């Protein structure tokens, strides 16, 4: 009999019951979707589970109290192949989807990732061997897909063209501008690439061009069309004939661990004082760390304020309204993570970059 | 015959009713 | 060095949001209360201290209380962007409003809440080492602002004694009005403001609407614009405490120079370079032009014309790139004018202050960015006209006891109406007598 | 001072976790009671 | 990328204080059921197990 | 700050059903009771009208009373009927018969204890209780008798709160019930002592609103009750959402009532637009104000042109400038100065709320206190005197047990109310 | 900090009679007894000499 | 701390069978007597009601007595009947005939020695003995007469223990037996001298509980006896499980009884609510308190509103905070102060136990000492006086041998009980 027992603890009840609690987060590129939190419970007796959404609102006495409303009511849900959800599907790092939105807070199908799991009151552990965890058919499709070598060569030369021409030999700014035309986030929670967008993308590399004669312009159009067609057909398409941006940067930028994503999101959460998906340019100006940089402190090759102005330059919407969305931040750090190899170097430069509290 | 409301419209307003958008203005005094 | 801000009711909390937004942005404290340690010039550099105190972990928290009887506005502050800036104890909220009744605020509901407020103010005053006054923001037109503001000023005046109390007050405007019972609450308020304030600044929303329409180019203004102007005025007056300058002015110097007799403490306020960014490229903005601007009645934040009275004292605050010789030349030019007149017993009519820090620019703001500004506070007999029109409206309603049963039901004697109306009549006669030229031997 | 500050941060995180767990348990009990009610209603209909 | 088993939910148009039609008149049988004086449970819906 | 609703009689139960449909729609509550809304602004004041039952559900703070359950069976069979708590339905075994004395004295005293028990259980559950809200007709039987009985008991038990009524009053042209003058006179006598603020609606004015303004081809009682539910849910909107100038039921009462007997008000709701003309007029604060003062848009038969406004109130919903509201109220007061009582310097209160009703850019509800209400009472008193002098139907009431002296008291009190309005209309400064 | 109370409910059957009808001026009025308060006239009168 | 149960007559044996079913379920004892429970908390106090038989089994410390074996043969044939010790069933060969004198004097004195021998064996077997607990009806024949005989003998032999009774008493509207007033009056005369604490239940009140609160379509005596067994097992729950504020039968008596004759109590149990309604109202401590004081939930026909509370006790089961319990009991005492005797500063005792009954989140049992019980005794005395003036049916009792002076003393003693209650109701400080 411990001293920290609650109302529903097993030491305070005679009857028993089985269950499985878990917490979830949403996998989406939208800024506002990153702040949301979910919790739920699973009942193996009926193979049915529910999930709720938690919000923080001021209470009657002044301090904050948490409020919840259903996100998925109790039901016996099934996979895409018809099998039931077992206990093994709610492990840490399991990604699953259930179906279309059942309330007005979402506009399309979304994926959910389990971040916490408690089984202090679970007595029936069910699991199917040699089976996939969760409902993640898109990830399986990505794993089983194979892309052509000439596509990889085309993307390599395209990346080189951005890094030199669009940047100034700085790879981070070059990669950041590479996904400029795919900033919009859809109702699914992921960014899509159209064929016309791809054609506009390849043309911006400033590499497929020559003298302004008619024949040369026609030849450049033919070359850019062939390259865009080659890249477009090497990736799986959805309805309305679009491909995925994340799978694209899996071969442009490369694989990225979960810890890097977590640290980037933690910085974004700390810097955002509202709960929208936008950052203010004044906050970026105040929180950046040009002063202690060795090229301005011990080498005196650059000036601190000039390099701060140059850093404020690279954001696409700094001269008009000064709002930086979530996707632009993630693109910049996609470039940054692509540039560096080692984990500890990445984490050290990431900590030194921003002088947050 | 359909019955009618026994009240006729009297009150009328307009958009931007103030003079030059100002509630009041001070007169000019010479020197 | 330190000053404590007390915000009461709806207008006072909403004006507080704009004030603390400005003071944060001017000093450089982030919304979560943390200076990047670059915004200051080294160690032993303590300028924020007038308005902020730091915790041992280096978080900043502000020297303010927010007082309201309804939850909604304080809950908006609790859920807004500045959630982490304020200490949760500082944000005090009741259950239900004073329903535009001064009697309900003073007798029934504020009487329950006043000791918690005094305990919070005590907790602030204990964390100071050179407190030199209270700044109070409230409106006298509403029930809780009038009733609880009066009760709280009475208690503050007994407990703290000699410490100064400066009020920024929204008085009922001369023809725009929002509620029927405004005259009763404003009359009953003025007795307390008479006894329990050292200088009182009067504001009318109709004047700030006129100023934002005429000078700024805003077709559809709202209260946030007025609140940004008020915040700029408060920042100008308190800048003398916070930044280097040629001629500093401590808050006791205002009272010494501006107040001739202990009852004559109601002052007019105006601000010069209210100008839009598009207007800013058509005009130079020299010292003499803005000095000429502060004396036009189109610049005033109260609907009165000072040409119908005589000035007793003026206090001129210059901030930014100004040189004293130009201030002297400007003041001599003002003195030459024939439509500006001073009472003959006040020959040396002016006090000057000069501070080097130019006014701050707020990201959403409507004022242009300018290198210099001047702010004026002045004591003038013209204020007597405001009381005559409020008293006439009171006399019109009270002749038929138009609403009195509410006030009598919530606990107040009918006699209190006549006493207050006679006190305002005596204040009117004081302003008539002080303004009379010289005297006679018979 | 640094050690003290990080310890305080850990303590605050634990407090928030406990405050969430209480509401989670509440919701689980509510669902269990609902299912019990459903079974009782079904039995009554069958008997009728 | 295919939709899973659960279905889209549809939400009705808002109730403007005007612009409503006589949808109650489209019925063709208006039998009223006695609930309060007879049924102890009333018409409380309880879901299936 | 919680409101408790009471629905009495057929009219009251039907209007209540439409009101709770409108309120459940505005806060995104499913007819199963589950919250399915899309903003935190909806959740943070849901307590004002709903209590929370376990795992999601919300229940509406309303008591339904009637002497025969037929209407209640219709509302329970309706699309939202499930939301109502079964224990909140109180009923007898025989109807009121449109007779005030029966509804007040025989089945009233039989049922009233169960209604008071439910009302006390509902009131004491609130963390802080605001006024009561009652819907009933005055011409009926159970509406008049049980409404005034319950109002008197609640005023005994809760004298410091607010008492608010919405009431249907007999049309000047066609009666729906033969014995309307007796029931109306006795109910107005009860209300003027017990009530704090009372709104009156003529069904004839709603018919003319529908036909002339909305040009509906085949209106039904659902449309009239939707218009009423719209204004009813609008008066309380500032209680439950943020805004630039908050307001409260007590603040309306304090600004509207100059003297305690003068608490009867006219009602209107502005953004009614014709079925085929929305292309011809843009939304603006002047357009709302113009509709707001048009007598076509007022829900009573008396017209402002025969009286004078003592006071008025306008509550605005939407994102708008305060300057336009203030200058519109100044311009209307200055241009029409003869229709405003001159010994009050400003008759109109304004209030502004940020959140409009769904699918409207802006809305306002208007409450007006006008002396032309005296014409309705005079007409009712005339019809009462015509019937009473001849004992036209009096044996029903006297056989139930009423003293004839009650009728003379109610007539004298109403006649004095008419005289008091007439005296304040013609008062002068001198 | 007040939490909700519990009420047992009254009995009002015997209080309603046709011979005890409401009369004019018998409405329930909530009048708070008045509490006197002191005033401090610290400011001296105008002495302009 | 062991309790000994006595079950007497038809009503007592029937209620007892359901009680021992409920207790065996709560401690997880199979009908063979084998422990099959799922927590140590069940086993660690099993001694309180069970004795240990060899290799696992438990036997319940209860004596069953009746004058004709029909009921005993029905319970022995029931599903749990085997658990009972064979030697504990004592029966005669002819019925009580619903006659107090037969049950008390002729077959009572004939059987009572074998019952006393069994009761002594059971008492002397305990390592420490707590009070006796007896269930019987007062309107019957062997229940009233032999129960009160046995009570007198046990009070002679064990005067330092506690004597607690649960008793069924005649409804105000319909009799189950014609000669109920005589048997009730004589039994109440015996109880007020002999008993330490007595609980009273009306079967009519249980019918009203079922119909109004639980809305059962087809209730049976099993449901009424389940409600009673639930409350009975709830009063003892703190004796036999851990808790934050332990309580005991003697401590209950010390806090409930101001003066030794005033030991008659009303009973209630709170989380009663119909299967249709449960979706509409969540369980909470305010909810238990609201049901707890609602006269609808009290198991007697007398209503608290006609009397005043001298004292009350509430026993809470579950892991819960003390702040809500204490402040709820304070708030109820302050708000309803006219129904509480003013010369006692706090009338309610609270107690808290960690372990709720299975399948309920929380439960409370309520015991109340209220002066409105005097009206019931007055009604019984009236009916007794009506019968005695006409010597109604008296020859049966006189032929058995009773002197009429017993009847005149018992009537006088009940009348004095009514007068003493009435005097304390209207007492004042001066
Ligand atoms: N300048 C300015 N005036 C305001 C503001 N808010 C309200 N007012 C004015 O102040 C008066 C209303 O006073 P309130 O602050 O609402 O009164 P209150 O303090 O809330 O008192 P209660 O109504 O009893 O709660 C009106 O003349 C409004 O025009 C504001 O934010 N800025
Ligand atoms: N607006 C409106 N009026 C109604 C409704 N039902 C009845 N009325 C009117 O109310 C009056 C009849 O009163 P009624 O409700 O039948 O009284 P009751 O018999 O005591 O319930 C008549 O003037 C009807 O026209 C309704 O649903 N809406
Ligand atoms: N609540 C309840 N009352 C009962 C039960 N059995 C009998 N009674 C009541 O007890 C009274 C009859 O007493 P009874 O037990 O027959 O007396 P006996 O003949 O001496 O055993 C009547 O009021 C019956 O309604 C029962 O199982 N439950
Ligand atoms: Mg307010």
């Amino acid at each position: 009999h411990s001293m920290d027992t609650t109302l529903f603890s097993d030491e305070n009840r005679i009857d028993r019951g089985d269950s499985l609690l878990f917490h979830c987060v949403q996998l989406s590129q939208g800024g506002t979707d990153s702040h949301r939190y979910f919790f739920g419970c699973y009942f193996p007796r009926w193979r049915g589970f529910y999930m709720d959404e938690a919000r923080e609102l001021p209470g009657p006495l002044g301090y904050n109290v948490t409020r919840h409303f259903p996100a998925f009511p109790f039901d016996v849900y099934l996979k895409d192949d018809g099998e039931h959800f077992l206990t093994d599907d709610f492990q840490i790092g399991s990604i699953f989807t259930l179906g279309g939105p059942l309330n007005q807070r979402d506009d399309g199908q979304k994926r959910y990732k389990v971040v916490h799991c408690d089984d202090s009151q679970l007595r029936t552990r069910t699991g199917k061997t040699l089976a996939f965890i969760g409902n993640n058919v898109s990830g399986l499709l990505q794993q089983t897909h194979r892309v052509s070598g000439e596509a990889i060569d085309a993307l390599k030369r395209i990346r080189e063209a951005y890094i030199f021409n669009v940047g100034n030999g700085i790879p981070e700014v070059g990669i950041k501008a590479m996904g400029r035309h795919f900033r919009k986030v859809g109702s699914d929670g992921r960014r899509w690439m159209s064929y016309e967008g791809i054609v506009r993308f390849v043309k911006d590399s400033r590499n497929f061009n020559a003298t302004l004669s008619f024949s040369d312009t026609q030849r450049t159009e033919e070359d850019v069309n062939t390259v865009a067609t080659c890249i477009y057909n090497a990736f799986p398409k959805n309805e309305e004939e679009c491909i995925d941006y994340d799978f694209f940067m899996d071969y442009v930028r490369g694989p990225m661990s979960q810890e890097r994503k977590d640290a980037v999101w933690n910085i974004f959460r700390r810097m955002d004082y509202d709960r929208d998906g936008n950052l203010n340019i004044i906050d970026i100006q105040a929180c950046y760390n040009t002063q202690d940089h060795p090229t301005c402190s011990v080498d005196h090759l650059f000036q601190s304020d000039k390099m701060l102005k140059g850093f404020l330059t690279i954001w696409d919407e700094n001269e008009r309204c000064g709002l930086v969305p979530y996707a632009e931040f993630l693109d910049y750090y996609n470039g940054v993570s692509a540039v560096l190899e080692d984990d500890k170097v990445f984490f050290d430069v990431l900590n030194n970059q921003w002088k947050l509290l | 015959q359909h019955n009618k409301h026994p009240g006729k419209t009297v009150m009328f307003t307009r958009k931007d009713p103030l003079k030059r958008g100002l509630f009041s203005s001070y007169p000019y005094i010479p020197e | 060095r330190e000053a404590i801000c007390i915000h009461i009711g709806q207008a006072g909390c909403q004006v507080g949001n704009a004030c603390w937004e400005l003071f944060c942005l001017e000093h450089g404290i982030q919304p979560d209360g943390a200076m990047p340690s670059d915004k200051t010039i080294g160690v032993e550099d303590d300028a924020f201290n007038t308005f902020f105190s730091e915790t041992g972990a280096g978080k900043h928290v502000p020297r303010a209380v927010f007082l309201d009887l309804e939850p909604t506005v304080v809950d908006e502050v609790r859920t807004g962007t500045y959630r982490q800036l304020f200490h949760p104890e500082q944000l005090i909220s009741g259950k239900e409003d004073a329903a535009n009744n001064y009697a309900r605020g003073h007798y029934t509901i504020g009487k329950e809440i006043v000791d918690l407020c005094l305990d919070r103010i005590r907790k602030l005053a204990d964390n100071c080492t050179g407190l030199q006054g209270f700044l109070v923001y409230h409106a006298v037109g509403g029930g809780t602002g009038s009733g609880l503001g009066a009760l709280l000023l009475e208690r503050l005046s007994v407990d703290y004694g000699k410490k100064s109390k400066l009020g920024y007050t929204v008085y009922p405007s001369p023809q725009v009005s929002t509620a029927v019972v405004e005259p009763y609450n404003s009359v009953l308020s003025t007795h307390s403001l008479l006894e329990h304030t050292d200088v009182a600044a009067m504001l009318d929303n109709e004047a700030i609407y006129d100023l934002t329409r005429r000078n700024l180019d805003i077709e559809r203004p709202t209260y946030t614009n007025l609140n940004r102007l008020i915040g700029q005025v408060v920042s100008s007056l308190t800048a003398s405490l916070r930044f280097d300058g040629a001629l500093n002015v401590d808050l006791t110097e205002f009272q010494t120079n501006l107040v001739p007799y202990p009852r004559i403490h109601f002052v007019l306020t105006s601000y010069a370079p209210v100008i839009s960014a598009e207007k800013a490229y058509h005009e130079q903005l020299s010292v003499s032009e803005i000095s000429n601007a502060v004396f036009e009645p189109a610049s005033m934040m109260t609907k009165c014309d000072p040409r119908h009275g005589k000035y007793m004292a003026c206090c001129l605050m210059y901030r930014g790139d100004v040189v004293p010789k130009d201030v002297n030349a400007a003041v001599a030019t003002i003195k030459t004018k024939r439509t500006i007149q001073f009472v003959d017993w006040s020959p040396t009519g002016f006090k000057c202050g000069i501070n080097y820090q130019p006014p701050t620019v707020v990201p959403g703001g409507d004022l242009a960015k300018v290198q210099r500004a001047v702010c004026m506070i002045a004591n003038s007999t013209a204020i007597a006209e405001v009381f005559a029109r409020i008293d006439h409206k009171f006399d019109l309603m009270y002749s038929k006891r138009a609403f009195v049963h509410w006030y009598v039901g919530e606990g107040m004697e009918e006699g209190e109406f006549s006493e207050a109306r006679e006190d305002l009549a005596a204040l009117e006669k004081d302003y008539e007598e002080v303004g009379a030229e010289s005297a006679d031997m018979d | 001072k640094r050690k003290f500050l990080e310890d305080r941060a850990r303590q605050r995180d634990l407090l928030r976790r406990r405050r969430f767990m209480e509401v989670e348990e509440e919701r689980r009990w509510a669902q269990q009671d609902n299912l019990q009610l459903r079974m009782a209603n079904a039995l009554e209909r069958q008997k009728e | 990328y295919q939709q899973s088993r659960a279905l889209k939910k549809e939400f009705s148009l808002p109730m403007v204080p005007g612009m409503t039609c006589g949808e109650e008149m489209l019925r063709r049988s208006y039998h009223r059921t006695q609930v309060h004086g007879r049924k102890y449970d009333t018409n409380t819906h309880i879901d299936g197990v | 700050r919680e409101i408790v609703c009471v629905q009495a009689g057929q009219c009251g139960n039907q209007i209540g059903s439409k009101f709770w449909e409108v309120i459940s729609d505005e806060h995104g509550v499913d007819p199963t009771g589950t919250y399915q809304g899309d903003s935190d602004l909806q959740l943070e004041r849901i307590n004002v009208y709903f209590d929370e039952a376990t795992g999601g559900r919300y229940v509406p703070r309303s008591v339904l009373i009637d002497l025969e359950p037929g209407t209640m069976d219709s509302v329970r069979a309706g699309p939202y009927g499930q939301i109502f708590r079964p224990d909140n339905f109180i009923f007898g075994q025989s109807g009121a018969g449109n007779n005030w004395a029966k509804g007040h004295y025989t089945e009233g005293a039989e049922l009233i204890d169960s209604v008071l028990d439910v009302c006390c259980k509902e009131a004491e559950s609130c963390d802080c209780l605001q006024g009561f809200q009652i819907c009933h007709s005055l011409g009926g039987g159970t509406g008049s008798g049980m409404g005034t009985l319950l109002i008197s008991k609640l005023r005994e038990q809760y004298p410091d709160r607010i008492m608010m009524t919405f009431s249907i009053i007999p049309s000047p042209k066609v009666s729906d019930t033969v014995v309307e003058p007796y029931n109306t006179t006795l109910s107005v006598h009860q209300l003027v002592e017990n009530s704090d603020e009372s709104m009156c609606i003529d069904n004839e004015a709603l018919y003319d609103i529908c036909f002339r303004t909305l040009k509906l081809t085949t209106p039904t009682f659902g449309d009239l009750n939707h218009l009423v539910s719209a204004v009813v849910s609008g008066v309380t909107c500032c209680l439950r959402f943020p805004g630039q100038l908050n307001s409260d039921l007590r603040k309306l009462a304090v600004n509207l009532v100059p003297f305690p007997r003068l608490h009867f008000f006219m009602m209107g709701f502005a953004p009614l637009t014709s079925r085929g003309s929305q292309q011809y007029r843009g939304l603006s604060v002047p357009e709302l104000t113009q509709q707001m003062f048009d007598a076509k848009n007022m829900m009573q038969a008396a017209d402002p042109r025969h009286g004078r406004y003592l006071t008025a109130s306008a509550l605005f919903r939407g994102r708008m400038s305060t300057k336009e509201v203030d200058e519109q109220m100044l311009n209307v007061q200055n241009k029409n100065s003869s229709y405003f009582i001159e010994w009050i310097p400003n008759n109109i209160k304004s209030s502004v709320c940020d959140i409009p009703p769904k699918g409207l850019k802006m809305a306002v509800t208007f409450i007006g206190n006008n002396t032309c209400i005296q014409e309705m009472f005079r007409r009712v008193g005339e019809q009462f005197t015509l019937m009473f002098r001849r004992k036209a139907f009096l044996h029903w009431y006297t056989g139930e047990g009423m003293d004839e002296m009650e009728f003379t008291e109610a007539e004298s009190n109403m006649n004095d109310l008419v005289s008091e309005y007439q005296q304040y209309q013609d008062a002068t400064i001198e | 900090f007040k939490q909700r109370d519990a009420v047992i409910g009254p009995i009002v059957n015997d209080t309603v009679d046709p011979k005890n009808f409401l009369r004019t001026g018998q409405g329930i009025k909530h009048i708070v007894p008045p509490v006197p308060h002191k005033k401090q006239h610290r400011k001296d009168f105008l002495d302009c000499g």
